[PDB]
C-alpha cells in the first residue's frame, strides 16, 4: 500500500536529502515522503504536528534537533504528541538523559548514546589503567544524578565503591570548599561531569589552588571540552566526542534505512490497523504503534554509514563510537578510538598534566592518621 | 576545644603500634560521647550511625 | 480580576454545576474572578489546546480549572505540556486528568488531587498492621514505578518496631512470548498468606489466570493491589478472584459537588495572599501566539504561595511533586458477588474500619476462654 | 501433573512407571527442573528394557 514516512527537521538541504533517502529506500511497496519544518514556538509546532499526522497518517515519525544549541525542549512536543496516541517517535541528534526514562515517554528511541553510558567508558579507561581510587565530583541535576547512579552501580558491580562523592549547586560562583575538601584525600583521580559553563569556573578554582600538578588525572565529557570552557583547561585532559555529532545527514540516512527495513518487516503482519487520519476526530489508542515500536526496538539493523547500530530496551543506541580527544599544549589531538569494548591507542603519546610521561599511581598513601 | 593530655593502657598501646608501624598521628576526642548505635529517625532521606 | 474558566467534556450535569458555581462566598476578599462556563466534547488534544488558547486570549485569563469525564491518560500529559510552555497554573480535579504523573518537568505548574503511590503503600501497610498480618510477599513486573514502590515499602518496613518478615520477593516478567513455564516456575515459591501485586490491567488479568491455574487464590490467600489495577469500579474483568482488596479515591461521596468550588476558592485565596505579601498581582497579556517576549515574568513565587493554603478548616497543602498529600482515601474489597463494596475510610491520617473482624470466606473454629 | 510434582521436597525419589510414562514424567520434571544437581532417582528393572 501507500505508507508515507514521517520526519520533522528544519533545513531545505536536509529536506531534499531526506527526500532522496526515502526515495532510495522505496527503490529497495510504495513509500511516500512527508516533511514539516520547525516553528519558533512549540504550541504551533504541536498543532502543525497533529495537522501533518492528520494529512498523512504515518506509522512512525522521525525528529532531529534544530541548529539551536539548547537541544532540550525541542523534541518534547513531538514526543508528547506521539505518546498521546501511543505511536513511536525516533530522535536523531538528542542525547539528553531525561528521554531515557520510559516513565514520561512511553515510546521513544534515540540514535546517539546517552551521557549515562558515556560514564561506562570512564569505567573501562580506569580499569585498563588500573585506577581503583577516583574522586567523582559532579553537579546536582537530573542528568548528573542519573550519571552518578549509573557509575555507582557499575562500580558496585565489581564490589568497589567510590573514594568520595561531592556535589555542587549548578550555576554557583564559589566552589573553594569542595576543592579544599577533595585536596585532603588519598586519591589523585578527579572525574568531572557538568555543563560547559561550570567547567570554566571549576578549572579556574582548581588552578587557583595548585590542584593541577603532576600525578593528577582529569576525566570530563564532550560537553566540558567545547564552548568557552576551552580557554580555562589544563594540559592533559582526556575528553570524548562523537564521530557524527554535528552531521545530521549521516544519521538521517541510517534512520531512513532502518525505518524502511522496519516497515518492510511490518507490512507482512496480521491485524494491521493504520493510525487514524482524524487528528481532530479520533479519541482512542491505535491498535498498531505499540507493537510496531516493540518490533522496531528489537529490529536489528543490517548496516549503516555509522556502523552496525543496535538498540537496548531503553530507547538508546548501543555499541557506538567515541573519539578519545586530548589537549596537548593548547592543541587538541586524538589518542585513540573506543571500538565498542576495546581502547586502541595510536602511535602518538600522551602528555599528562605537569609534563611527565608515565602512568600516574592515582593513589597517594600518606601516613598521618587521626 | 581545650588542649588536654591523655594517658593509659590504650595510649601506650597506640604508642607502641605507631612505633612499630613508623607513622605519625593526631588524636582527638569523641564528638558526642557515645560508643555508637543506629539512629532511626523518620527522616526519609537520612539513616546513619551516631 | 483573575480569569478562571471551567471546561467540561462528555456527559455530565452541566446545568447543575453551572448553577452551583454561583454559590461561592468571596465577600471577604477583593478578587472579582471572571468565571466562564465552557462545555464541549473531548475530541482531540488539538481542539483542547485551541480552546484553551482562545479563552486565554479572550480576556486576561490567570487560571484554569479543568474537569473531564473520559478515560484518556494522555490528557494529563497535554495539560502538563501546556502548563510548562505557559506559566499560567492549571488544576485537574476530575476525569481523564485524574491520572497522576510523578515525573513532571521543572518549569511545569500542574497540581491534581490524585494520591501518591507512597500514600497508597502506607495505607495498605497500616491496614495490615491493624489486621495483624506480619507476613507478606511482593510480586511485580516491569513498570515505571515498581522500583519506587519496593523502595518505599522497604523504607517503611525497616524503620518500624513491629516484627515483620519479607520472603520471596520476585521480579517476574510476562512480556516474553510463551513464557508460561517461567511464570509457573517462579510463582511456585510463594509461601505467604498475604501477597502484594503491582502490574497493569492486562498483566493483572494474566497473572490472576496463572495463579488460578495454580490455585493459590481460593481460601486463605488475600492479595492487595494499588489504585491503578481497578481503572473503573463499574466494570469487572471477571478474572479477578474473590476476596481482593484495593484502595481508591473517594469519588462516590463527592464526584464534583464542591470540588470545583474548592479549587476556585484555593486559587482565589492563593492569589489574594500573593497580592498581599508580594505586593504584586500577575495579570499579563495571556496570549498564545507570540509569547516568547512574555518570558520576563516568572511564577516561582506564585508556586511558593500555591502550596500553602488552609480554608474551611481543611488542609490543602500540596507537595513539590504535585499530589494533594492530604486526601480522603477509602478501603474497598471484592466480595462474593462481582462488585466493590466500600468498607473503610482513611482521612486525616486516621483509620476508620467497619467490621471488628475480617470476614473469612470446616477448619475455622472459634474458642471461648476465661 | 505440574501441580502434583510441585510438592516434592526429598533429595531421593522412587519412580515406578512404564517406558513411555517414564519419558513423559522425566520431560515434565525437566521442564520443572528437579533433576540436574542433587536429585537422585531410582527405578526398578522394568524402566530400562
Amino acid at each position: 500500500k501507500i505508507v508515507n514516512i514521517g520526519a520533522v527537521l528544519s533545513t531545505r538541504k536536509h529536506e531534499q536529502m531526506f527526500r532522496e533517502a526515502v526515495n532510495q529506500a522505496n527503490k529497495r511497496i510504495q513509500l511516500q515522503a512527508t516533511s514539516v519544518t520547525h516553528k519558533p514556538n512549540a504550541i504551533q509546532m504541536a498543532l502543525s504536528v497533529c495537522e501533518d499526522l492528520i494529512s498523512s497518517q504515518v506509522y512512525a515519525i522521525l525528529v532531529s534537533h534544530p541548529p539551536t544549541p539548547n537541544d532540550h525542549f525541542t523534541p518534547t512536543p513531538v514526543s508528547y504528541t506521539a505518546g498521546f496516541y501511543r505511536i513511536p517517535v525516533l530522535g536523531l541528534t538528542t542525547r539528553m538523559s531525561i528521554y531515557s526514562d520510559k516513565s514520561i515517554h512511553l515510546s521513544f528511541l534515540r540514535t546517539v548514546p546517552p551521557y549515562s553510558h558515556q560514564s561506562s567508558v570512564w569505567f573501562e579507561m580506569m580499569r585498563v589503567y588500573n585506577w581503583n581510587h577516583i574522586i567523582l565530583l559532579v553537579s546536582d541535576d537530573h542528568e548528573g544524578r542519573a550519571a552518578q547512579k549509573r557509575l555507582e552501580t557499575l562500580l558496585e558491580e565489581r564490589e568497589s565503591k567510590a573514594e568520595k562523592v561531592l556535589q555542587f549547586d549548578p550555576g554557583t560562583k564559589n566552589v573553594t570548599a569542595l576543592l579544599m575538601e577533595a585536596r585532603e584525600l588519598e586519591a589523585r583521580v578527579i572525574i568531572l561531569s557538568a555543563s560547559e559553563d561550570d567547567a570554566a569556573t571549576v578549572y579556574r578554582a582548581a588552578a587557583m589552588l595548585d590542584m593541577t600538578g603532576s600525578g593528577y588525572v582529569w576525566l570530563v565529557g564532550e560537553r566540558e571540552i567545547s564552548g568557552n570552557a576551552l580557554r580555562y583547561a589544563p594540559d592533559g585532559i582526556i575528553g570524548l566526542q562523537l564521530i557524527n555529532g554535528k552531521n545530521e545527514s549521516a544519521h538521517i540516512s541510517d534512520a531512513v534505512g532502518v525505518v524502511a527495513q522496519a516497515v518492510h518487516e511490518l507490512l507482512e503482519k496480521e491485524n494491521i490497523t493504520d493510525p487514524p487520519r482524524g487528528c481532530v476526530g479520533n479519541t482512542n489508542i491505535w491498535k498498531t504503534g505499540p507493537l510496531f515500536k516493540r518490533v522496531l526496538m528489537s529490529s536489528k539493523y543490517a548496516d549503516g554509514v555509522t556502523g552496525r547500530v543496535e538498540f537496548n530496551e531503553d530507547g538508546d543506541r548501543k555499541f557506538a563510537q567515541y573519539s578519545i580527544m586530548n589537549l596537548q599544549n593548547r592543541k587538541l589531538v586524538q589518542v585513540g578510538i573506543y571500538n565498542g569494548t576495546h581502547v586502541i591507542p595510536n602511535d602518538r603519546k600522551i602528555i599528562w598534566p605537569g609534563g611527565e610521561t608515565e602512568k600516574p599511581r592515582g593513589y597517594q598513601m600518606s601516613t598521618r592518621l587521626k | 576545644t581545650v588542649p588536654q593530655c591523655c594517658y593509659g593502657f590504650c595510649i601506650d598501646l597506640l604508642i607502641k603500634l605507631a612505633r612499630t608501624m613508623q607513622f605519625t598521628y593526631e588524636v582527638h576526642l569523641v564528638a558526642d560521647g557515645k560508643f555508637g548505635t543506629q539512629e532511626r529517625v523518620q527522616n526519609s532521606n537520612k539513616k546513619e550511625w551516631n | 480580576s483573575i480569569g478562571i474558566a471551567v471546561i467540561l467534556v462528555g456527559t455530565s450535569d452541566e446545568v447543575a454545576i453551572k448553577d452551583a458555581h454561583e454559590k461561592d462566598d468571596f465577600h471577604h476578599l477583593s478578587v472579582v474572578p471572571r468565571v466562564e462556563l465552557v462545555a464541549m466534547n473531548e475530541t482531540d488534544p488539538k481542539s483542547i489546546i485551541t480552546r484553551i488558547c482562545d479563552l486565554m486570549s479572550d480576556r486576561k485569563i490567570q487560571g484554569v480549572v479543568f474537569a473531564d469525564d473520559t478515560d484518556q491518560e494522555a490528557i494529563a500529559q497535554i495539560l502538563d505540556f501546556i502548563s510548562a510552555q505557559t506559566l499560567t497554573p492549571i488544576l485537574g480535579i476530575h476525569g481523564g486528568s485524574s491520572m497522576i504523573m510523578a515525573d513532571k518537568d521543572e518549569s511545569s505548574m500542574f497540581f491534581q488531587f490524585g494520591p501518591s503511590i507512597e500514600q497508597q503503600a502506607s495505607v495498605m501497610l497500616n491496614i495490615m498492621e491493624e489486621y495483624d498480618w506480619y507476613i507478606f510477599s511482593i510480586v511485580t513486573t516491569y513498570f515505571p514505578g515498581y522500583q519506587d514502590f519496593v523502595n518505599k515499602i522497604r523504607s517503611t518496613i525497616e524503620n518500624s518496631f513491629v516484627g515483620w518478615e519479607l520472603e520471596e520477593v520476585l521480579l517476574l516478567d510476562m512480556s516474553l512470548d510463551d513464557g508460561d513455564s517461567k511464570i509457573q516456575n517462579q510463582l511456585k515459591k510463594l509461601q505467604s498468606p498475604i501477597i502484594l501485586l503491582y502490574c497493569t490491567k492486562e498483566e493483572a488479568t494474566y497473572i490472576f489466570e496463572v495463579a488460578n491455574s495454580v490455585g493459590l487464590t481460593g481460601y486463605g490467600y488475600t492479595w492487595i493491589v494499588p489504585s491503578l489495577v481497578a481503572g473503573d469500579t463499574d466494570t469487572v474483568p471477571s478474572e479477578f478472584p474473590t476476596g481482593l482488596i484495593s484502595v481508591s479515591y473517594d469519588e462516590w461521596d463527592y464526584g464534583l459537588p464542591a470540588r470545583v468550588r474548592d479549587g476556585i476558592a484555593i486559587i482565589t485565596t492563593a492569589a489574594s495572599d500573593m497580592l498581599s505579601e508580594h505586593s504584586f498581582i500577575p495579570e499579563p497579556k495571556s496570549s498564545c501566539y507570540n509569547t516568547h517576549e512574555k518570558r520576563i515574568y516568572q511564577s516561582n513565587m506564585l508556586n511558593r504561595y500555591l502550596i500553602n493554603v488552609t480554608f474551611e478548616g481543611r488542609n490543602l497543602s500540596f507537595s513539590e511533586d504535585g499530589y494533594q498529600m492530604h486526601p480522603k482515601l477509602v478501603i474497598i474489597l471484592l466480595n462474593k458477588e462481582r462488585k466493590w463494596e466500600r468498607v473503610g475510610k482513611w482521612k486525616d491520617k486516621s483509620l476508620q474500619m467497619k467490621y471488628y473482624v475480617w470476614p473469612r470466606m470446616d477448619d475455622h473454629l472459634s474458642i471461648v476462654t476465661l
